RNA sequence: GCAAGCGUUAAUCGGAAUUACUGGGCGUAAAGGGAGCGUAGGUGGCUCGAUAAGUCAGAUGUGAAAUCCCCGGGCUUAACCUGG
RNA sequence: GGGGCAACCCUGAUCCAGCCAUGCCGCGUGUGUGAAGAAGGCCUUUUGGUUGUAAAGCACUUUAAGCAGUGAAGAAGACUCCG
RNA sequence: AAACUGAAGAGUUUGAUCAUGGCUCAGAUUGAACGCU
């Protein structure tokens, strides 16, 4: 049971004194679904095989992640270079407000209610890799009993 | 820009100006044409584009598109003019209205009929 | 009534002082107060105080064009 | 110059705590001492202990905690600098991290969390957000 | 004088009542002083028609306001029923 | 308005059948299309993009229910207004439609010619508390639970509705109407809920395609 | 795709975190004043008291009606009207 | 609201009516069944595809518009007679 | 009981890249005008 979404399809060159050369890079996102979500970046001179070795790369870069029912635990502002999302927990119906870089792996994580919002660069690759240092910088109200070293009805 | 510097002098959003003056933020105006000549466009294009030097009744000597395929204008000839800039043509800032008080609509259009003041073909 | 406590910036007009008074008020849109000082022209009957004392006043019929209160008591007494 | 004197102790905290120092040891001050004794209360840090010196001097001293390699303290920021004051009302007053964190609020009744202010239904001055 | 006198509001060819007390100078649609009740003229029998505040309406008779013939019409067929 | 064009040029286009004819026989035998869209083109290269999947969920949802783009706006205003999941309260509503019931519960064949029959005032609806039955000529008028649906005197024996029937039957009839063919009497006791209506429809997508 | 409407034009806000208080920057992309001094003004160490102005909490009056929002009612539905 | 004890008079305020798609809302322009997939148009590898259940045929239905009737409510009880 | 619900970007400077930086579009809106109807 695993998901890949294609994120982008970009074509670049590369210049020998003959003549230009083209390649294309392309930038997959895969995931269980339910916590476990990867993002890859491939490149080839064929389409199909960037495709492919994309997914390959996103494999390994599996991270965990933890989720309240269906939403996000808690507001999460990160930066990744320039570029600078925000996220924010929203109720059940809500769904997930997106453009698209931010849509794709939030729809890998299984995320199903969600606000968000990009600052500076709009990137698709940095607003991706933003997005995922969020997602790991986040953290649940039970991690943070055990990181004060207090039950979990004690702090609200 | 610290709080006490925003204070004293604040923050200020100049104001864009109309890019549309003679129509006075109006959607149309009338006006005279007082020429009506073909010109040249910009170094991408080629070809005798047809405008109108025309006076409106705001006051101004403004230059205005006549698009569509033929047209019926010429000298002391009223015309609607409306906003909307020709990329091509510097200059040019407005269009013609066809088929509005006398440049009369394009004689076999069919497609955009709306946009060129065509009627219904019955 | 209303009573305002100030400063007598100057008691040179015969029967008559200028009190400043000091207060506080938050900024609208930055949220941070500013001092404002605003004089206050009060009658004075005996003018029992001199420039610089603290002064109450109280808001009172127009004795007069720019006057509009009484100095009904004085605090304190500069140096 | 030095011109506060919370947010010196709190980024104190915050560089021990990115230099992974065991303890922190600054000059101390009443408030100071209330805002440790808050801390160690959230559980944020071990202990903190005020030693008289000489001078009429002290020394207040706080342990650090780490856990699973990471610091307790994820952040810590000073909220009302003091150029620019927060006071906010009993419904106003901000929650760090979906109420996960503790913003720190100096009330009428003492320099407490903001949930327990608003348990007491009272507000004061928004001193800082700690998580 | 004082008129306690019915306000016209509500859409056309649906006329509702809004019982007010105001200046007899100023218009039916203009400031009044208060409100006190608003009469309906087709309602349902479950709904009520007629609703007034028996306690202002005595106050203003005392202060010596002059009620509207409609208005006192109606108190006197809500005191009735 | 309503849609006067072909039905099945519709489904063609969804690649999914709408419900719009009713099923006397097989879907795939009636019209032997809808595997491909339509047009002359047919199967096409450059994908469709999740704007364009957004719009053809909505565009579904609009022709199996018959309501213009004016009043699914409205309606998706509603639901985002009400407490709840927005994309269940319009499902809700689209239910709730007088026309649908109707249909639902077999006296109109299919959900066009249930309209018609409702805009023509054949139906009578009785909202809860009301003792004397009330003719309406508007099929979009919601209903209120325990809801009561009669026939004129007029239209007891239209074969129309007689011939509708037993297709319903054959159909099925769902659990939350009643209905008492002896009678011609339908009875709405409590709203459609998410997990009886149709999986397959989402939802979500209609509720992203409204926040720009 | 909309549908007794549909487009163009004109205007306002949005997107524009593109005047950034929420919520931007200043080595090289625009941006540190040539440097010091200092006026008004801004901010400001530790301990024990008085004061309660700012700050917080509660009481009262007021903040007209309509409009916005919530729950009900009436128009065959809706707009609309309407009580609280 | 103005005047009059009242009868009653004035009231371009007000309540309505005519015109405008100028905005919002609602509804209709039909509903089912219908194949060698009729004819024609268009594309085509010239023979297939598409228009397309769309149409014709066939069976119904009459909201709105038009005709014939019927008919509330907006009215508060004036004045007059009697206690 | 309820009033406490809400946040999308894209095209464009380069052989190609990232940033920065402007310009343009996607929405709602109106006492609205003009064109077809």
């Amino acid at each position: 049971g695993l998901v890949e979404r294609l994120v982008t399809v970009d074509r670049v060159a590369k210049v020998v004194k003959g003549g230009r050369i083209f390649s294309f890079t392309a930038l997959t996102v895969v995931g269980d679904g339910n916590g476990r979500v990867g993002f890859g970046r491939g490149k080839a001179r064929e389409v199909p095989a960037a495709i492919q070795k994309a997914l390959e790369a996103a494999k390994r870069n599996m991270i965990t992640v933890e989720l309240n029912d269906a939403t996000l635990h808690h507001p999460i502002k990160a930066r990744h270079g320039a570029s600078k999302v925000y996220m924010q927990p929203a109720s059940e119906g809500t769904g997930v407000i997106a453009g698209g870089a931010m849509r794709a792996v939030l729809e890998v994580a299984g995320v199903k209610d969600v606000l968000t919002k990009c600052y500076g660069s709009t990137n698709t690759a940095n607003v991706v890799r933003a997005t995922f240092n969020g997602l790991r910088d986040m953290s649940t109200p039970e991690k943070m009993a055990a990181k004060r070293g207090k039950s979990v009805d004690e702090i609200l | 820009a610290t709080t006490n510097q925003l204070i004293r002098k604040g923050r200020k959003t100049i104001k864009e100006k109309s890019k549309v003056p003679a129509l006075q933020a109006c959607p149309q105006r009338r006006g005279v044409c007082t020429r009506v000549y073909t010109t040249t466009p910009k170094k991408p294009n080629s070809a005798m584009r047809k405008v109108c030097r025309v006076r409106l009744t705001s006051g101004y000597e403004v230059s205005s598109y006549i698009g569509g395929e033929g047209h019926n204008l010429q000298e002391h000839s009223v015309v609607l003019i409306r906003g909307g800039r020709v990329k091509d043509l510097p200059g040019v800032r407005y269009h013609t209205v066809r088929g509005a008080l006398d440049c009369a609509g394009v004689k076999d259009r069919k497609q955009g009929r709306s946009k060129y003041g065509a009627k219904k073909p019955k | 009534a209303s009573v305002l406590t100030g400063r007598v910036v100057s008691d040179k007009m015969d029967k008559s002082i200028t009190v400043l008074i000091e207060r506080l008020v938050r900024h609208p849109l930055y949220g941070k107060q500013l001092r404002r000082s605003t004089k206050i022209k009060a009658h004075d009957e005996n003018n029992v105080c001199q420039q610089g004392d603290l002064v109450r006043i109280k808001e009172t019929r127009p004795i007069s064009k720019t006057k509009a209160w009484t100095l009904v008591d004085v605090v304190e007494k500069v140096e | 110059s030095m011109q506060d004197t919370v947010g010196d102790m709190l980024t104190r905290i915050r560089n021990a705590q990115m230099a992974n120092k065991v303890s922190v040891a600054m000059p101390s001050s009443k408030l100071r001492k209330s805002i440790a004794d808050l801390l160690v209360s959230e559980g944020y840090v071990a202990s903190a202990v005020v030693n008289a010196e000489e001078n009429n001097k002290a020394t207040l001293s706080i342990e650090l905690k780490y856990f699973e390699g990471k610091a307790v303290i994820e952040t810590i920021q000073r909220f009302s600098r003091p150029g620019l004051r927060q006071h906010r009302g009993k419904d106003a007053i901000p929650t760090v991290k979906q109420g996960m964190g503790v913003a720190i609020v100096s009330t009428s009744q003492g320099i407490m969390s903001d949930r327990a202010a608003r348990a007491a239904g009272i507000g004061g001055e928004v001193v800082a957000f700690v998580a | 004088m004082v008129v306690i006198r019915l306000a016209r509001g509500g859409a056309k060819k649906r006329p509702f009542y809004q019982v007010v007390v105001a200046d007899q100078r100023r218009a039916r649609d203009g400031r009044y002083i208060e409100n006190i009740g608003f009469f309906n003229p087709l309602a349902k029998e479950s709904e009520e028609a007629v609703r007034l505040n028996m306690e202002a309406y005595h106050a203003w008779i005392a202060k010596g306001a002059q009620p509207s013939d409609r208005v006192a019409s109606l108190v006197r067929a809500y005191n009735k029923a | 308005a309503r849609y006067i064009g072909p039905k099945l040029k519709l489904s063609r286009r969804e690649g999914t059948d709408l419900g719009l004819k009713s099923g006397v026989k097989p879907y795939d035998v009636k019209t032997k299309k809808a595997a491909r869209p339509p047009g002359q083109h047919g199967v096409s290269r450059n994908k469709t993009s999740e704007y364009a999947l957004q719009l053809r969920e909505k565009q579904k949802v609009k022709r199996i229910y018959g309501v213009l783009e004016r009043q699914f706006a409205n309606y998706y205003k509603e639901a985002a207004r009400k407490r709840g999941a927005t994309g269940e309260n319009l499902l809700a509503m689209l239910e709730s439609r007088l026309d649908n019931v109707v249909y639902r519960m077999g006296f109109g064949s299919t959900r066009a010619e249930a309209r018609q029959l409702v805009s023509h005032r054949t139906v009578m609806v009785k909202k809860a508390g009301r003792d004397e039955f009330v003719r309406v000529n508007i099929p979009s008028i919601q209903l209120q639970d325990g809801d009561v649906i009669a026939i004129q005197e007029k239209s007891r024996e239209q074969l129309r509705i007689k011939n509708a029937i037993e297709l319903a039957t054959q159909r099925g009839i769902p659990e939350w109407l009643d209905v008492d063919h002896s009678k011609l009497q339908g009875t709405f006791k409590k709203a459609p809920d998410r997990i009886d209506l149709p999986a397959e429809i989402n939802e979500s997508l209609i509720v992203e395609l409204y926040s720009k």
